[PDB]
């Protein structure tokens, strides 16, 4: 809703429809592994950390956003190793 | 920033690819490789975020961030795996709400709907923090996994939370620093209080809407700051986790209201597309036909899907029972006439040393022949050779409502644990049988 | 260490044997002495060879039943076989008390213990059992098969670049064992079918096959299981109906039965008169009377035009398969005779009690009672 | 204005009627006076009136040849009616010189032009005329149904409260289009069923009504490569496959040559009690050795039926298709109601066996002498 | 900050929630109540843009507009639905090429790229336009036309094209009221000569492709003129009508690419209602034999008859059978039947041989046995399985063919008989036979 | 009005895959009134056409834009009866 107010206001909205019609009509024993694989996806929040640690000013933002910089890394690369454990009970073993 | 707003539209994109092809049967492997490559590029391109600062101090939160998940998932059991995304999912809410405070104690800006957004984000982070690692202690048994209630909790949860929205609302005139925390530990409060009376088996659906809940977070977090990345990636999972959640309950055969308190078996419906699902990947199938296929006339429809399984490769067989029907071999004369081949006829002798080995045990629209009551002799049902089709790892079966058969008994095959249930016109049913299978 | 029988049938006409090589084979497997008489499955075309190799004893009548526990005849066992009946000894078999009235009553002078396999109850327990099926299934094919053999029409919608030939529309009145059997078979070949009955459960498993059930304007079926007791204003619209319906067909295959009475008839004089020629009726019904005015016993008949068949023993015509599914009727009721191949009786089960004759010159049959 | 004449066939034990009343319709539609004999097609059981109706005039037997110039035979014409014929007049129906040379060189001696229903071309320009078609499919039919009839097997596979039904293995030797309805029929009943024939394209139209055709490897075109070693490979490969058989239906038949030997005697001996064997090839020979003409015989265990007339049987829907054939076959003889043969199409000039009393068929006129 | 961008927003979430309740046939009855409002909303909200005059000219412009095509739309026959979809696809292109052509003799482009995507607008714009034109003038009939396919034409229709495209790039430079009008005549001419390759038949693959384009379009000029629902919109209609044009291309026995034994056995009437009543399972094939005849008011009565009897009566669905895209789809709706006995082809096609008769009417390639091969030319076909039915019927007045230019090896089977005659002619007379037994 | 180059390629690629998706799982009894729809909804084009009308001044520019809102009303309310019909036809 800003950059600017209405051009990401479609954005959001855009993006709430698309979301949702992509999870539409999904099967029942892929429901967990797509729930982990969306929980990594959210694992963004490092970038915005990253910056906003890049951007710490005093001291006491030093701290915080090194906690969410690791908050963020562990949703992000625990995330992706939950979803590829959870897909290799779909494979055969050699 | 060209460079980097084109890496975050390339970054916008994988990430919608990727939750595409983790949807689908085929791709679900591949999808999340998709996704794998845009957070190396997103994150290498941040590197170039310019007026980055404290580098020997972003390598080490790297560091110690992408090591003490990658150890703590690829060495814990197979069962333990729901907590382990709650959690992931807890410091994700975390690290949304981390975000919030900075900018909040900075007075970045004086802007009074990125605020609004950036503290309104912070809020629902920390709650699907602290709700995820309750939801985490509830399924490891550090924590009492049965909903724990108190004398009216009702009452104490929503202004908890009515203060906590108040307080938020009062870092736009007033983002005093004695403020800001009571307001982070209000939401690090009810993220424990919510995800009390959550029962320890109602606790998946709550994962699910807590990931919701974090994807939402930083959506809206995404939104405060000036990061497309975010902006795309938040609201991508946040309209997913809801999604997400609802038909997670869809399939506990609840609402998601029952599980948000809540404070020898049972029959088990699915739907026609979950059927296919399981066919759509099995080896060793049986079908058994019952009388109800000759009401609909379903034969036609039935053999169509038969076919559709031997080019899938997968082994179909026929399991005729002695009375099935009504008439002595009522059903050979039904499946003669489709056009079954008599090599995929087999009685019940030569096929019952055959099911502890068959996947799924398709019985459609009989009763008493496949009834697990013919063994006792206490039963109306003793006497008649039995057809062992519960032995099969998994059963689906087809019939319209609770009609019984002949003799006039129900049939506790039906409540079983490998055994689920299919509702409708039986060749009504297949021809939808048939159609999902192709779809995948 | 049991001991069981099994005879040559007398009956004009009959082709079956109540035991197989096969079932026999088997149930010396199962631990018992079989006493076969010299030549009793060549009906069956079972060798007296085929016997011997599974286990059994193949000798000659009279020296067949001194020690035996168990006897299992196809129809009732005639005089010859009555006198040489021990006590304790169990007759398993077809009785029909109505039409071997003579070989009932013959039977209590010597206190014999007497099962008829025709009291065999509905249940699902004895259908393994049930010979009613088995038996009446066997007829109802052949009664179809002899429909097209006699009928001087295709059976099937025959279209070549000669002509379109519709298929010939065969009526099943009566829907049984038999009638089912005879409608399905019908379809087989072509022949479009409609199906003749009074039970609403019984339209219901026609249409499964593929007919069209004949529902008249007076249904005579509805509510509980209990059928309509027609005064002088509906038996007739009953009749005339089923006069116009059965006027268009080609084939009419008959199959109404009663456990105690002559057969009922469905086929009047008019109904008849009205047929065209060329029309076939068949009559399976004709073992006990006979559903058709014209039927006369074991031959087939031509009046206006029109043929009417009634077979007594359909089953010795198919008696190779009708005598396999007959020894298996048996075997699985030797589960309620044979104990590990030693002779324990149950009298105390509800298939036996519930199909039981007599108890050793003692007729249990209230029906069996009532018709002496 | 042309006049179409219906005998009655007198030959022993047919019912076949040459012309339906419904067929006479439309000829009588079609510009034509019909002439039908008292009581014709009271085999077929079609009565006096249903003509009568239609448009025709009932008459006495010597009253039936007074003027009329085609004459509709199912069977060749007895010299009742040779006698009674007219000028010119062309005579239609089997004719066939091998049951009937006395009758056939009848009608030579009386100079009358006659035309024979065995010789229509078997391209499918004339199937629409083809009588031994519409006469061998109903015999084949009927040969699947006479094979379950006399069967003390079942044919379909049933599974029932006592056991497992095997289907009844058919055999189909032969396959013309007595072959091909046999196999259809006794297809439909639900048995497994096999044929054999000396040709490749018997072989695909076979596979193509869904049996599993048996092992080769002849040409014999089109019993010729089939003497090539002298019938040894005939009898020496399927002696092993009639082993598993229930059922043997032939009609493999030579046009006027002895019926080829198919199954010989140390062929059924192999044979299992209850097997049937139905040898519609009865009418000049036999496929089979034990095939006494027209009767139920039974050795060893083996039922052998040898059928004489089979479309007799199925009268009513033979006699509709060779009406049929016969009002197809009026459309190069009646132009709107005229007399107006072809003496130049393909069809009449491939099968006027005698015109003006010559017979026109090559060795037709060979043994006459 | 604006109220007049409010409306834009609830604007184009009312035309993709349409769209979303379209798709799907359940809901796509309240699909059209979706857009509509989407379409009466953003007209009124523009009526508050700031400092407009002219005031009377534009309301003139919209009622002369809407009055004349609201009309045109109501009053034509239902078989003449193809073209009215591409001659407002050629209304709306035109009117898109109007956007770009007034906004550049102004000279009121600040920015290079914008210019870029107005240009590029209107070279969609005109050329959507006027080949929808093209395109109407060969289904209408008053000049109709196969493919005129004149030679070495692909080379000076590229010729064309590459011409536009350098008076087009010119503009950025030059900005001339000269090179603004030669452009747009090169894009009208090329939209036009691109439009003559193309077959009276394969217009179905180009309407959409027309109307994708006047998507893009749309799309493109909303983004020039800063427009957010032109923006969104545009290209929400020119990506469905990607796909869309694809869709049903593949569908079709082609691609996107090709645009640019026995005997016959006949019989009459009254033997083939023989068949008709005794057959079980009945199959009706239709294509465009039925539509020249108008013979779909005979062909539902035949349906019907046959159900009151009992036969299971379906409608097998090319969606290839016709001259436009669901040709079968709107005749066989406005003679009403039930959606549920129209099945398209995968879904009917494993029920053939046990379907006791296949119907076939006034259709011929779209169950032409030929497009199985590699050696015909029907290949690339969704192929009808009309041949291993155990009986079929079809409808044809003698010895006529299709489109691709291929007898039919179906004709000659064991299996099939045909019926001559015209085409309601036909099914009139088969169902007073039908009536008569 | 003010729209951004990052902020309108979003838009742009957003309602893309929205759409893609959404005719996805189309019915092919659908194909013809689905495509009267879009037909209709393109109609929008007069909104622009009014914009661009509605700030002409020279004597050529107020007329092609008095042609462009014809052509777009004609767009608008032609695509709306075409389709109106061919739903009822339900
Ligand atoms: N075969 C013989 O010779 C013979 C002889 C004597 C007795 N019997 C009796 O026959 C019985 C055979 O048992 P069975 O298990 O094969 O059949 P069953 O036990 O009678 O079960 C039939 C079931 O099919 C379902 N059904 C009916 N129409 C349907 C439709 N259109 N779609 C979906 N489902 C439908 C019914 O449930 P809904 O109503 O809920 O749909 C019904 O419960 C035995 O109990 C035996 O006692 C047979
Ligand atoms: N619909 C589409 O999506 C589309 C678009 C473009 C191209 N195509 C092409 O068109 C073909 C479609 O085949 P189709 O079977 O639907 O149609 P078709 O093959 O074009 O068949 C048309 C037939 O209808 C018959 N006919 C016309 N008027 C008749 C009347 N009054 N009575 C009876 N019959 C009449 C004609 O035969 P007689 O002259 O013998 O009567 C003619 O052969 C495909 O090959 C495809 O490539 C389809
Ligand atoms: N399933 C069962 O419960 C059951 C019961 C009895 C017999 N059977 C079996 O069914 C087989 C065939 O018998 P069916 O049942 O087809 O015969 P059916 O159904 O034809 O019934 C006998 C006939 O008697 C007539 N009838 C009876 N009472 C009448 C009255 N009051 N007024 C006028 N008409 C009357 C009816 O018209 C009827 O057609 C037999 O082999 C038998 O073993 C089954
Ligand atoms: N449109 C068509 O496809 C069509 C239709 C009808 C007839 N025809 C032709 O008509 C012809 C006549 O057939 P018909 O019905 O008079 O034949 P038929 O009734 O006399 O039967 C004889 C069949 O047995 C086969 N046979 C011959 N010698 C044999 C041997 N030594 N061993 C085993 N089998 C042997 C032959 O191939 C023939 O098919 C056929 O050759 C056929 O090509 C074609």
């Amino acid at each position: 809703m800003e950059f600017g107010f209405w051009s990401a206001l479609y954005i959001f909205v855009l993006t709430a429809f698309l979301g949702y019609e992509l999870i539409t009509r999904v099967p029942v024993i892929l429901h967990t592994p797509l729930m982990s694989g969306s929980n990594f996806i959210h694992g963004v929040v490092v970038v915005g950390a990253m910056v906003v640690l890049g951007h710490a000013e005093t001291g006491l933002e030093k701290l915080i956003g090194f906690l969410g910089v690791i908050l963020g890394a562990a949703n992000a690369a625990g995330g992706y190793a939950v979803t590829v454990r959870m897909l290799e009970m779909f494979e055969r073993k050699p | 920033m060209d460079l980097i707003q084109a890496a975050y539209f390339v970054v916008a994109i994988l990430f919608i690819v990727g939750l595409k092809r983790m949807a689908h049967p085929t791709t679900a492997k591949s999808g999340i490789v998709w996704a794998g490559w845009g957070m190396v590029l997103a994150v290498l391109a941040t590197f170039f975020w310019p007026g980055m600062g404290n580098f020997a101090l972003i390598l080490l939160a790297l560091l110690l961030g992408s090591v003490v998940a990658w150890w703590a998932a690829v060495r814990v059991a197979m069962t333990d795996m729901p907590q382990m995304v709650a959690i992931y999912n807890g410091m994700g809410g975390g690290a949304a709400a981390t975000i919030a405070a900075v900018e909040l104690l900075k007075g970045a800006f004086e802007n009074t709907g990125l605020m609004a957004l950036a503290i309104l984000g912070g809020l629902i982070g920390s709650v699907a923090f602290t709700g995820s690692l309750i939801a985490f202690a509830k399924l490891q048994g550090i924590m009492k996994s049965r909903p724990i209630l108190f004398p009216g909790q009702k009452a104490v949860n929503a202004l908890v939370l009515a203060l906590t929205v108040v307080i938020g609302l009062s870092l736009l005139w007033n983002d005093a620093t004695a403020s800001i925390v009571l307001f982070f530990l209000l939401a690090l409060l009810f993220g424990v209080l919510m995800t009390l009376p959550i029962g320890g088996g109602d606790m998946p659906v709550a994962i699910s809407f807590y990931n919701a809940f974090t994807g939402m977070a930083v959506g809206f977090e995404g939104f405060a700051v000036g990061n497309p990345a975010l902006m795309v990636a938040g609201t991508l999972v946040g309209a997913a986790g809801t999604l997400l959640t609802v038909l997670m309950a869809r399939a506990m055969n609840r609402s998601v209201w029952s599980v948000l308190v809540g404070g020898k078996g049972s029959l088990k419906p699915i739907d026609v597309e979950d059927a296919a699902v399981m066919l759509a990947y099995a080896g060793k199938v049986v079908f058994v036909p019952g009388y109800g296929m000759a009401l609909s006339q379903a034969q036609h429809k039935l053999k169509e899907l038969a076919d559709l399984l031997e080019a899938r490769g997968v082994e179909v067989k026929f399991a005729i029972h002695p009375v099935a029907g009504r008439m002595p071999g009522h059903m050979n004369v039904l499946l003669a006439e489709a056009g079954v081949d008599y090599d995929k006829l087999k009685d019940l002798e030569e096929i019952n040393p055959e099911f502890p080995t068959v996947d799924v045990a398709v019985v459609i629209g009989a009763n008493d022949v496949v009834n697990p009551a013919a063994r006792r002799p206490g039963s109306p049902l003793y006497g008649m050779p039995i057809l062992d089709v519960d032995k099969a790892k998994n059963v689906i079966v087809i019939k319209r409502g609770q009609g019984k058969g002949f003799a006039g008994v129900e049939n506790e095959l039906f409540y079983a644990e490998n055994t689920r249930m299919l509702y409708g016109d039986a060749q009504k049913v297949l021809t939808e049988l048939i159609q999902a299978l192709k779809r995948l | 260490m049991v001991t069981v029988a099994v005879p040559k049938e007398r009956a004009p006409g009959e082709r079956r044997v109540a035991l197989v090589p096969e079932v026999v084979a088997r149930l010396v497997k199962g631990g018992a002495r079989v006493r076969v008489e010299r030549g009793a499955g060549e009906g069956a075309y079972h060798p007296d060879e085929a016997y011997q190799e599974a286990g059994a004893e193949v000798v000659e009548r009279g020296e067949l039943l001194k020690g035996a526990h168990l006897l299992f005849t196809v129809q009732p066992p005639p005089e010859d076989l009555i006198q040489a009946l021990e006590p304790g000894a169990i007759v398993v078999g077809f009785v029909q008390p109505h039409k071997n009235l003579e070989l009932v009553r013959a039977l209590q002078a010597k206190k014999a213990t007497v099962i008829a396999m025709e009291l065999i109850p509905r249940i699902t327990r004895a259908q393994s059992m049930d010979a009613l099926s088995s038996q009446a299934t066997v007829a109802g094919y052949l009664a179809a098969i002899h429909a097209a053999r006699l009928s001087p029409r295709f059976f099937p919608m025959l279209t070549t670049a000669a002509g379109t030939i519709r298929p010939a529309k065969v009526m099943v009145m009566g829907v049984g064992v038999a009638g089912l059997m005879a409608i399905a078979t019908a379809k087989r070949l072509g022949a479009q079918v409609f199906a003749y009955d009074v039970r609403k459960a019984a339209l219901e498993q026609a249409l499964s096959l593929g007919a069209k059930p004949i529902e008249l304007p007076i249904s005579a079926e509805g509510e509980g299981g209990y059928a309509r007791e027609l005064t002088e204003e509906e038996k007739r619209i009953q009749h005339e109906a089923l006069r116009d319906h059965v006027a268009g067909m080609d084939v009419l295959i008959t199959t109404a039965q009663v456990p105690g009475r002559r057969a009922p008839i469905l086929l009047t004089e008019d109904m008849v008169e009205r047929l065209k020629p060329g029309t076939v009726v068949v009559d399976l019904a004709a073992e006990s009377g006979g559903n058709c005015v014209l039927t006369k016993p074991g031959e087939v008949v031509e009046v206006r035009g029109v043929r009417v068949y009634g077979p007594l023993n359909l089953p010795s015509e198919l008696s190779v398969h009708a005598s396999e599914m007959y020894a298996k009727n048996l075997y699985n009721l030797s589960s309620l005779l044979i104990e590990k191949g030693a002779f324990a009786p149950k009298w105390e089960d509800e298939i036996v009690r519930a199909a039981l004759l007599m108890k050793e010159g003692e007729v249990l049959h209230g029906p069996t009672k009532a018709l002496l």
